[PDB]
């Protein structure tokens, strides 16, 4: 008779501590950002992941980390425990803000592959929204590649004799100009797949990387302000 | 080995049971038709719900 | 020798082709046009469950028909009220990535499980009254899609490397692995005598497994792409599954080919979850239109919609008496339709 | 005939603005994914303070048409003025938050959910209408009418005489930061989204071969601007015209179903969420 | 069922010219982006061109853009892939793959494992 009351008393006010867990949780949830870390396993990407792990750590399934940039939350996903397949559990990776591709930009065959992932990446429908970060590892050993010679991105990439450099930061990178035109060439040929398609929801943001670096962490900084600025601008439905 | 092994009793139990029990799709369809005939007025989506039976409505 | 297996093969596989080809001599449309209709189903929201932040994977009912669980990618495992709408417990999980979800039949015990390669198990029921975590399953390489709880001691998970494993939770370790997929095996559903349970991959290929024997008994292919829901029509002699190839279709045990196929023209994208009706003349489909569907399981024709999220339905649960239908979706919000 | 050429705008705009508002609060109250924005939030005061405006001003159609009289004019007239100033400066200070929140927005995209606490948007909403309410004591202090608002009744305007120091007081604390904090976020807004488009069509360029805050604010700011220059105009030298302050006055009303009949024709996060619940309430 | 059924092969000299076929069956075949996939032995499995639905938008790996041509029959359902110029390396087991999905132009058609939508093999050596 008043057991039943007395129930909807105690539910009444464990739902509410529970809801007040939940909105501390929501503010938890939504101070921090998630970056789809995805790439070619000859790729950089664990290079990367352990320098912004120096500037928390994986177990199995999922080789997380977290970082900090101007106390913004930083949280990125490396799956690596899963199979060789991926269309299936790249699927659950919306809430990320930005997917970060990390390429070998030397090892050309190695790098066709990575276009097409990339190709993949852009026209999958639940990544339509989602904006690539584009890393390009390896900046000394394409440079050491073509510039010893013998090993000729003309023979993998048929159109890259016609290319020439359109404007670029060549003089202080300025080792030579067949490295500036080759690392462009590549670039471009990641932005030729980017710009090919898209409502103005996601866009690729392509950046330089060698092995030794630090300021990457603040290149996905400030990238990710980009991504938000537009995206807070999409919900302001301004066109 | 082990694989051919493996693949030999594959084939022996894909052998097995390419001669199971088989019933035409005549008798299946009447089996799904006789359970959605039989269990008619128990199925509260389907039928229209008098609002008695949720009564906290 | 090599090519008198080719031969024995070749003699197999035209043996299954002259059995379909021969067993098949009805349609269920074309011998019987004495079906009766179901016309109109009008679902409305009768009540909406608001906790959960990120989108929700998996949902699960008790069998009381009352309380229903649901886990959702913030990291929460909510076990909601289909009453009072109140959250009874809120599991903060150690992976985010939660594809799966299953709530014991008892009524005890919860499981999650995901990307993280873990099948944990969350025991609800005890005496210090705050909810812990019973053990760690960790004898799968790919990620965990579904799992299903056979009783208080064993648990059945399937995962993305061809694996659908049965268990055993208070030892630690597995019992036993059903391997006989291509890729990427997603949903699992029990059969009503628990025998048996049967699951759909990417390789188009919805495998029967019986769990005392431990191998399939009979393969089903009759869809063109990968698999992402599976159900019991719950007679248990037959089954419906939804796939991304944007249609759907039920096999028969016994007859052990194609069915009947449930798609239309205008639809264009597969069913993410998939479920049956308690006397199963209601097939109830999940989609990637942002909405759900509701169709007839016998005459092939859609009877309903449940638009009321705004992205991809992912989950939809029957209660075990009737008495409603729960569809969650990407937008972090649960749905009871009646 | 009871003033037959102004009752009909009077009623038109009396049911007008109580409908929109019904039906937007019908919006905000019945969309679960709409419910979980800080603007959002700030639309559904909004429709409180419209809603509330809109249902007080059928008193004076009453009055035109009926006649009825609790208290002959003495007191009803600085009552009714009382409410429509202090509900139309909440929704002038609303349009004023709901920029500040989308400048927070644009212009600090990373921290935008850390700063923008419900607390604090809950505590600001409290202090738009205490602020709202504060400033207009003068008028129960007898100094000065608020407004030419409430001035079709006959008494109000041969009896009340605003005073310059008064309406100098509201117009630099009250009218002149909602106009500088919306030109302000507009302006910076503006200048972002126009550097983002020059480089998405930059990108473009290399590889080949409205805004409903906009909208809204221009509107309400266009349809404000009359009143208040010509309310300041009127108490700058107690300059006498008619017809201008009644359609000014009217016309600074129409707002509150304007800021409706945008998200009726637009911003479809509104309109599909109308037309589901129009769907589900019919059948 | 799933039916990817491949044919033409045999060795050829060094500049000769040949014709794949890929027979399919079991579904709509005008509306998946087939691929051709090919595997030099020591090496990975590689992708070489892509055909999407009307047939339209080609692409092509940055070895064989200037040699080989590809081209299907909806009607016939076959894929086809035409050799010119052939290289001494391009010897490998060549297999046409098709999507996961209908309606889209995403594909993963690269990996290792036991791809379930890509064919048996047909043989091309030189």
């Amino acid at each position: 008779t008043e057991d039943q009351r007395n129930e909807e008393k105690a539910q009444r006010e464990a739902n509410k501590k529970i809801e007040k867990q939940l909105q501390k949780d929501k503010q938890v949830y939504r101070a921090t950002h998630r970056l789809l870390l995805l790439g070619a396993d000859n790729s950089g990407k664990s290079t990367i992941v352990k320098q912004m792990r120096i500037l928390s750590g994986g177990t199995s399934g999922i080789f997380e980390t977290k970082f900090q940039v101007d106390k913004v939350n930083f949280h990125m996903f490396d799956v690596g425990g899963q199979r060789d397949e991926r269309r299936k559990w790249i699927q659950c990776f919306n809430d990320v803000t930005a997917i970060i591709f990390v390429v070998d930009s030397s090892d050309y065959n190695r790098l066709q592959e990575a276009l097409n992932l990339f190709k993949s990446i852009w026209n999958n429908r639940w990544l339509r929204t989602i904006s690539v970060i584009l890393f390009l590892n390896k900046q000394d050993l394409l440079a050491e590649k073509v510039l010893a010679g013998k090993s000729k991105i003309e023979d993998y990439f048929p159109e890259f004799a016609r290319y020439t450099t359109p404007e670029d930061a060549t003089p202080e990178p300025g080792e030579d100009p067949r490295v500036t035109r080759a690392k462009y060439f590549i670039r471009d040929e990641f932005l030729r797949i980017s710009t090919a398609s898209g409502d103005g929801r996601h866009y690729c943001y392509p950046h330089f990387t060698c092995a030794v670096d630090t300021e990457n962490a603040r290149r996905i900084f400030n990238d990710c302000r980009d991504i938000i600025q537009r995206m807070h601008l999409r919900q302001y439905e301004l066109l | 080995t082990a694989s051919i092994a493996q693949a030999r009793k594959l084939v022996e139990q894909l052998k097995m049971e390419a001669n199971i029990d088989r019933i035409k799709v005549s008798k299946a369809a009447a089996d799904l038709m006789a359970y959605c005939e039989a269990h008619a007025k128990e199925d509260p989506l389907l039928t229209p719900v008098p609002a008695s039976e949720n009564p906290f409505r | 020798e090599l090519d008198q297996l080719r031969q024995e093969a070749e003699q197999l596989k035209n043996q299954i082709r002259d059995a379909r080809k021969a067993c098949a001599d009805a349609t269920l449309s074309q011998i019987t046009n004495n079906i009766d209709p179901v016309g109109r189903i009008q679902m409305r929201t009768r009540r909406t469950l608001r906790g959960h932040l990120a989108k929700i994977y998996a949902m699960h009912w008790g069998t009381d028909s009352r309380l229903l669980v649901s886990a959702s990618q913030d990291g929460k495992l909510i076990i909601w009220d289909s009453y009072t709408t109140n959250k009874v417990h809120a599991i903060p999980l150690r992976s985010s990535w939660v594809m799966t979800c299953a709530y014991a039949p008892s009524g005890n015990y919860v499981a999650c499980g995901g990307l993280d390669n873990i099948c944990s198990i969350y025991n609800l029921k005890t005496r210090e009254g705050n909810v812990r975590v019973s053990r760690e399953l960790a004898g799968h390489t790919g990620y965990l899609s579904c799992c299903r709880f056979l009783d208080d001691n064993q648990i059945v998970t399937s995962s993305g490397d061809t694996t659908c494993a049965l268990w055993d939770i208070e030892t630690g370790q597995q019992t036993t692995t059903f391997t006989g997929h291509t890729g990427d095996v997603m949903s699992l559903s029990l059969a009503p005598d628990t025998r048996l349970f049967v699951s759909g991959a990417c390789d188009a290929s919805a495998k029967l497994w019986d769990v005392r024997e431990g191998m399939c008994r009979q393969t089903f292919t009759g869809h063109e792409s990968d698999i992402n829901a599976i159900c019991f029509f719950p007679n248990g002699n037959a089954f419906a599954t939804g796939s991304d190839d944007a249609t759907c279709r039920l096999f028969d045990l016994r007859a052990d080919q194609e069915l009947m196929t449930y798609s239309h023209d205008n639809i264009i994208c597969g069913i993410t979850s998939v479920s049956f009706s308690k006397s199963g003349r209601l097939l109830l489909a999940g989609y990637d239109d942002f909405n759900c569907n509701v169709w007839d399981a016998l005459k092939a024709d859609r009877a309903g919609v449940l638009a009321g999220h705004d992205n991809r339905v992912s989950c939809l649960g029957v209660t075990d008496d009737g008495m409603a239908v729960a569809t969650g979706s990407w937008d972090s919000f649960l749905k009871i339709w009646n | 005939n009871f003033c037959l050429l102004e009752v009909l705008i009077i009623v038109f705009l009396t049911v007008l603005i109580i409908s929109g508002n019904i039906i937007v609060i019908f919006v905000f109250h019945c969309a679960p994914l709409l419910n979980h924005h800080t603007t959002s939030y700030f639309i559904q005061t909004m429709a409180y303070a419209d809603l509330f405006v809109g249902v007080s001003c059928v008193v004076p159609s009453l009055s035109l048409l009926h006649h009825p009289l609790p208290v002959e004019e003495s007191l009803t007239c600085q009552i009714f003025g009382f409410v429509v100033s202090v509900l139309k400066s909440v929704s002038m200070a609303s349009l004023a938050c709901i920029s500040i929140d989308r400048y927070i927005a644009i212009t600090k995209p990373l921290t935008y959910n850390t700063l923008v606490t419900p607390w604090r948007l809950r505590l600001c909403i409290f202090l738009i209408w205490l602020y709202s309410t504060l400033v207009f004591l003068p008028s129960f202090f007898h100094w000065g009418k608020p407004g030419y608002h409430g001035d079709v009744f006959q008494w109000c305007a041969e009896s009340w005489h605003t005073d310059s120091y008064f309406t100098l007081f509201i117009v630099m604390m009250l009218y002149a930061p909602a106009a500088l904090i919306v030109c302000f976020t507009y302006f910076n807004i503006f200048r972002i989204c126009q550097q983002h488009t020059k480089d998405i069509s930059e990108r473009q360029a290399r590889f080949s071969s409205a805004m409903v805050l906009f909208r809204i604010t221009s509107v309400f700011y266009i349809l404000w601007l009359p009143y208040i220059i010509y309310f300041l105009l009127e108490s700058s030298t107690g300059h006498s015209n008619r017809f201008a302050s009644f359609l000014t006055t009217w016309l600074a009303i129409s707002n509150s179903f304007c800021n409706c009949v945008i998200y009726s024709l637009s911003n479809s996060v509104f309109q599909r969420g109308l037309k589901r619940l129009s769907g589900a309430m019919c059948t | 069922q799933v039916q990817l059924q491949e044919s033409g092969g045999g060795l050829v000299q060094p500049g000769g010219s040949l014709r794949l076929s890929c027979a399919a069956s079991g579904f709509t075949f005008s509306n998946y982006k087939m691929n051709w996939v090919r595997q030099a032995p020591g090496k990975g499995l590689e992708w070489v061109s892509d055909i999407s639905q009307s047939g339209a938008s080609i692409s092509y790996t940055g070895s064989v853009k200037g040699r080989f041509t590809i081209s299907r029959d909806n009607a016939k359902n076959t894929l086809y892939l035409q050799m010119n110029s052939l290289k001494p390396e391009d010897t490998a087991v060549y297999y046409c793959a098709r999507c996961p999905a209908p309606f889209t132009r995403d594909c993963f058609d690269v990996t290792s494992t036991t791809y379930a939508y890509r064919g048996q093999g047909t043989q091309v050596t030189v």
